[PDB]
């Protein structure tokens, strides 16, 4: 099973050789690429128009690292540490403390946006689905001070919409 | 549901509120800090108490797979309130 | 056929509303596919579907002006768009957003207040937690 | 005083000192280095600038991540001058362009300028409130800069009397005033004497009496090491660079020494001579 | 206000002129030059908003530095970074470049280009998609609607 | 033990190879200092050269010596060419204090340095 | 066993088992450990003077072709005399089979040299220079590649942290980029991931 190329001859055919001498000195090989490329200059452009229509995607895409809450509930996090555990930057940042009501959490939950590379470990390992990878991605930040979450960052960044996130997840918590 | 420091700024759920020692009030000129006006803990209190009459019930969180794991938790006392560690909404038994 | 184009391409600009209309959306950036009129939406925002053009370009948004008080007649950003519509546009799904939009939760927004950083009014960074060590008072009573 | 204020290890690059400066001006050239030198140092540094934030852009990437601040202000209002000075553990006065201008003369920037910021910053609570001048700043004639800068020493001393007045000589530079003037030329000849001073050392003696205390009240001057005759120096700064009216009033008048306040020596710092950075400074000349 | 008014549409002008092309060189070491060779791509065009891509550093208005910055890059990147025009834009894309991010904690890694040039506009993502970078030029051409550069040069 | 060498057979070896070697970057300095428009003059690099070579000084196992000529001659060919530029030769010198003296009292203020 | 477990095959392993005991009796001078995976790839742990005849061996000999090279590097091991370990790795032509030339080496001793004997040697063993420490004795350039042509200390070494002992930060006080101490703004926190218990009991080495 070898299919090699290049092992042929010019045969010596009087038609051959003067189809071989028309093609150096007359140049149809070229005209005929310039056919096929004015065949996709006749075409119509594969573009679009970006502040208005936006590319597809797909529901498993890695965005915005918002959390949840639950339904008329609390914080989804439970401060387990697991994302600092298989962040492989280490963007997580976790110090937790309790609460005079018994359940437990948090101090703080930070991220740097320099350090996350968008595995989906921390989707895959959250253990009640807490941090969330997001559905879009324009942060585009004239500082650098504007790229390092707090915890209420990332609440009111769960806060500005979860019906999208829950959405995605409601279609495609099957899967993985 | 956020109070006013007397300082002049706010706090957030926990209490990292400044003082005029700090130079951090500074570093916040000209840029409103971002502070979830809608706190965690009014979220508990204002949901009325379920109850069911057996002895040991199940938890999940309202939905397969969407939530916090099988967890079965107790009412064994005469009249305090168990309350799930995950879920974080008490229950109540009805003999 | 020349004349056939001439007379199928002039309706659409006939049929936009006129020609005042057209000088808007022409000026603003370049939308001339418009007929459909699927939904409009807070903010004010339009919502064209066409499903004669190829995919990627099914599902196109007019902005308004002044959405949120900023003179948004020019200069469009990203992520003007309401959630359930951001949804639909990506094409995640192919369903239209109207059929269920909202979730019956009282904690969501009703801004959504758009892309802050270069303003008087966005984000900075700081540090949630209370007292590191508690630091030593000196006896502010007055001995000796 | 509150903790993260103290200071925290070794220094420099995150490496977290004491002292908290706010700085006016420092679009300039001067202020450029001192930022330069406290970002070394690893301060926090609070910068108000009046113009376009592209200057404060390229002075941007000197010190830490979200070390150096950003403000805006105008040198008329009160509220915006207290919005800089807030909290700042020491602030500095270096501010002048030396021309007149279609909105600002040489009146009342000298004078005016430093009495609101020194009036809020003693009612504001700083230590180490470090006001540049000028030498030889008198009500001798020739130079409404010099005359302007001398009321301005003036009110420093008054209000506020625990102020740094602090007065180096013509400093040569990377961007200076003077070495420019004397290489883009082409003029007339007399006989002065003259010393100037290099720059980063300068700034070297600022930041040591801004992070060390009882070198407070008392005024400084800074001094240079040659002191030689003029019509030399500017052949020295021809044959080393190839080739064969208040400004120039200002370098033909005058450049005295004054031992009655010390300077480089007594603080504790070496200033270079002028060769060696002078053949550092003098490029940009033919190939 | 006849002299405010004409020198503001004069600056309106000017920054008009200035954010309608900014053709930049595209700089590019790692996996997001191929992100940005993919938003040359005939989904995202540049050349939709006078964007040509050319690596001609003495005519290029903003600079776009991506891939992972190394010690070793450093001191040609600076010395590319001075022969370009004072109208200068830096934009970082990518996580490697824009404060280190996957090799952080590694020897002859530049942590991140804000200890290298004056950064502009910090595009995160890995790789940051050309629906994103796309944005985020927008947004300079924002910036560049917001300069009052000549009202500054006029109160001066 | 059967101790394979590097170049040499004792001392003599190694005090040759390294008196070659200052020799090479004595001959070697004012070619770079005039080459890469430098900023330092000739007495300050050819005394950091000998304080380069002075620091290293005690030193007695031959193969040690060697490998250090090794090192040397590898940033001799590297400075002979252009391959590296002024930023590494700049970066032999320290001109970006570093300012603190080893003095006890210095260190007891600047705190933590034992 | 049977299902979703990798199974193997008796004839790779007793066909190395021939070939390595093959060229370890026809070797007689320079063979120490011969040994077989469970996974058939051969082994062979060799002492450091033969590098050029079992080279020149090994690529010729007619009965084991094996021109292709692969790496090389002298994986860094403490707790031993002799440290370092100069990987060779080969693969055949004419049969399609693997094998590890392992010899051993300390900190101050050259190998001989495999640029002669292979061509492909040349950039392999200049980087192991560069990044090791192994210096190679007849070889005519070793320089640093990998590198930055100021930053010496060999940094694969374990004694060689995870941050760099050089920062690089330009400033406008020299005008240029300049090298200073590192400061690093995050711990890097380490964990404790050696669990006990002992997964694998075939492997435990044998107490005092
Ligand atoms: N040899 C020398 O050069 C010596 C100089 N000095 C003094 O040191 C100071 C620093 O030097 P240098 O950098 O050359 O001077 P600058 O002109 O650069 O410093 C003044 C700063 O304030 C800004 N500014 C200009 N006009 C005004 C105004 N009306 N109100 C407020 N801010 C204004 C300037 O420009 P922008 O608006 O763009 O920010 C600049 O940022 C100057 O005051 C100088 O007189 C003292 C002794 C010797
Ligand atoms: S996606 Fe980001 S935050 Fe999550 S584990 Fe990966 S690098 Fe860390
Ligand atoms: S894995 Fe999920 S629940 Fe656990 S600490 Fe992280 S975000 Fe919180
Ligand atoms: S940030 Fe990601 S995509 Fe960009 S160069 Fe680094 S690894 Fe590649
Ligand atoms: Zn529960």
């Amino acid at each position: 099973t070898y299919k090699y190329v290049n092992l042929r001859e010019p045969s010596m055919d009087m038609k051959s050789v003067t189809d071989r001498a028309a093609q150096t000195l007359l140049w149809t090989e070229l005209i005929r690429g310039l056919g096929m490329t004015l065949s996709y200059l006749f075409r119509e452009p594969a573009t679009i128009n970006y502040p208005f229509e936006k590319g597809p995607l797909s529901p498993r895409f890695r965005g915005e690292h918002a959390l949840r809450r639950y339904p008329s509930g609390e914080e989804r996090c439970i401060a387990c540490k697991l994302c600092e555990a298989v962040c492989p930057a280490q963007a997580i940042t976790i110090e937790a403390e309790p609460r005079a009501d018994g359940s437990r959490r948090t101090t703080r939950y930070d991220i740097d946006m320099t350090k996350c590379i968008y595995c989906g470990f921390c989707q895959e390992a959250c253990p009640v689905d807490a941090i969330v990878e997001g559905p879009n991605f324009e942060f585009s930040t004239e500082t650098h001070e504007e790229l390092l979450y707090n915890k209420e960052k990332l609440l009111n960044n769960g806060d500005k919409w979860e019906a999208e996130i829950a959405a995605n997840i409601q279609a495609d918590y099957l899967y993985r | 549901g956020v109070r006013t420091s007397p300082t002049g700024e706010k706090v957030t759920h926990t209490g990292q509120v400044y003082d005029d020692e700090d130079y951090r009030r500074v570093r916040f000129v000209g840029r409103q800090k971002e502070v979830n006006e809608n706190f965690a803990i009014d979220l508990i209190a204002e949901q009325p108490v379920s109850q069911v009459g057996s002895r040991v019930i199940s938890c999940d969180g309202g939905g397969g797979a969407l939530g916090h794991p099988r967890v079965y938790i107790n009412l064994d006392k005469e009249t305090k309130t168990g309350t799930c560690g995950y879920c974080g909404l008490q229950f109540r038994q009805q003999h | 056929e020349l004349l056939q184009v001439l007379k199928r391409g002039l309706q659409q600009v006939s049929g936009h509303g006129g020609l005042r209309g057209y000088l808007r959306v022409l000026f603003r950036a370049n939308d001339v596919r418009v007929g459909t009129l699927v939904g409009e939406d807070k903010y004010g925002n339009k919502y064209y579907e066409d499903n004669k053009q190829f995919f990627g370009r099914h599902r196109w948004v007019i902005y308004t002006t002044e959405m949120n008080g900023k003179n948004t007649f020019w200069d469009v950003d990203g992520s003007m768009v309401p959630p359930e519509w951001h949804r639909w546009l990506h094409c995640m799904t192919d369903d239209p957003p109207t059929v269920k939009p909202p979730t019956a939760r009282k904690f969501i927004w009703t801004n959504h207040k758009f892309n802050l950083s270069g303003t008087p009014q966005q984000y900075v960074p700081y540090s949630t937690t209370r007292k590191k060590i508690q630091e030593w008072v000196p006896p502010s009573t007055p001995y000796k | 005083l509150h903790h993260a204020v103290i200071p925290h290890g070794k220094g420099g690059r995150s490496s977290v000192s004491g002292i908290v400066a706010t700085v006016f001006g420092a679009t300039g050239f001067l202020g450029r280095y001192l930022v330069n030198h406290l970002g070394r140092m690893g301060s926090q540094v609070i910068v108000p600038y009046r113009c376009e934030p592209y200057d404060t852009m390229h002075l941007r990437p000197m010190g830490d991540l979200g070390q150096i601040i950003f403000m805006d202000w105008n040198g008329r209002d009160k509220d915006s001058i207290r919005r800089a000075v807030e909290h700042s553990n020491v602030v500095i006065n270096l501010v002048g362009r030396e021309w007149e201008t279609k909105n600002f003369d040489f009146e009342d920037v000298f004078v005016k300028i430093p009495q609101a910021i020194a009036q809020v910053s003693k009612e504001a609570g700083v230590e180490k409130f470090i006001h540049i001048s000028h030498l030889n700043a008198d009500i001798k004639s020739s130079s409404k800069y010099l005359r302007n800068k001398a009321v301005g020493e003036k009110e420093v001393r008054e209000t506020f009397p625990e102020a740094t007045i602090i007065k180096p000589a013509d400093i040569f530079g990377r961007e200076d005033r003077f070495l420019n003037y004397f290489a883009n030329i082409r003029s007339l000849g007399k006989k002065t004497v003259k010393q100037p001073v290099y720059i980063v050392d300068v700034t070297k003696g600022i930041i040591n009496a801004i992070k060390d205390p009882d070198a407070r009240g008392k005024t400084f001057a800074f001094v240079g090491p040659n002191r030689y005759l003029l019509f030399d120096l500017v052949q020295y700064v021809f044959a080393v660079a190839h080739r064969p009216r208040d400004k120039v009033e200002r370098i033909h008048t005058t450049d005295r020494t004054l031992p009655h306040l010390p300077g480089l020596e007594d603080l504790g710092v070496q200033a270079t001579p002028l060769e060696l950075k002078a053949i550092e400074v003098l490029r940009r000349h033919r190939t | 206000s006849r002299g405010e008014y004409v020198v503001a549409k004069l600056d309106d002008l000017i920054n008009w002129a200035r954010r309608s092309s900014l053709w930049p060189m595209t700089f590019g070491l790692a996996c997001c030059a191929v992100e940005m060779m993919h938003m040359a791509a005939p989904r995202y065009d540049m050349d939709r908003f006078g964007v040509v891509f050319r690596a001609s550093p003495r005519q290029s208005d903003v600079m776009i530095v991506a891939g992972t910055l190394t010690n070793k890059m450093a001191p040609a990147l600076r010395k590319v970074y001075d022969q370009m025009p004072e109208p200068r834009y830096v934009v970082s894309m990518g996580s490697c470049a824009n404060g280190g991010g996957y090799y952080h904690y590694s020897y002859s890694v530049v942590r991140g280009c804000d200890r290298i040039v004056p950064v502009d506009i910090y595009v995160p993502g890995c790789p940051p998609t050309a629906e994103a970078l796309l944005y985020g030029i927008l947004q300079l051409q924002k910036k560049i609607k917001r300069e009052k550069r000549l009202r500054i040069w006029y109160r001066r | 033990t059967s101790v394979k060498p590097i170049f040499s057979r004792d001392m003599n070896e190694a005090k040759r190879r390294v008196r070659e070697l200052y020799r090479a970057w004595y001959r070697e300095v004012p070619n770079t200092v005039h080459l890469f428009q430098l900023d330092i003059s000739v007495k300050q690099g050819r005394d950091k050269v000998r304080e380069m070579f002075k620091k290293n000084a005690h030193v007695t196992d031959p193969r040690v010596v060697d490998l250090l000529v090794i090192k040397g001659k590898m940033e001799l060919e590297e400075t002979i060419n252009v391959w590296k530029q002024r930023t590494h030769v700049m970066r032999f010198f320290h001109e970006t204090e570093a300012p603190r003296p080893k003095d006890f009292l210095s260190k007891f203020y600047v705190g933590h340095d034992p | 066993t049977r299902p979703t477990v990798r199974p193997r095959n008796d004839v790779a392993h007793k066909q190395l088992s021939a070939f390595g005991e093959y060229v370890a009796e026809i070797l007689p001078k320079y063979v120490q450990q011969v040994q077989v995976s469970c996974f058939s790839e051969l082994e062979i742990c060799i002492h450091p003077d033969g590098v050029i005849p079992v080279l020149t061996f090994l690529r010729d000999h007619s009965n084991a072709q094996f021109k292709s090279l692969a790496d090389l590097t002298a994986v860094d091991i403490p707790t031993r005399q002799n440290r370092f370990e100069i990987v060779y790795n080969l693969l055949s032509l004419r049969f399609n089979s693997r094998i590890r030339v392992k010899t051993y080496t300390d900190e101050l001793t050259p190998v001989e040299s495999s640029v002669s004997v292979y061509k492909a040697a040349n950039w392999y063993e200049r980087e192991i220079w560069d990044m090791f420490g192994v210096f190679f004795a007849n070889h005519p350039d070793l320089r640093r590649i990998l590198t930055d042509y100021g930053f010496e200390g060999h940094p694969f070494r374990k004694d060689f942290p995870l941050s760099g002992y050089v920062e690089l930060r330009y400033d406008d006080e020299v005008k240029r980029v300049v090298a200073e101490p590192v400061e690093l703004a995050q711990e890097f926190r380490k964990f404790d991931l050696n669990s006990p218990w002992e997964a694998f009991p075939a492997y435990r080495q044998p107490p005092e």
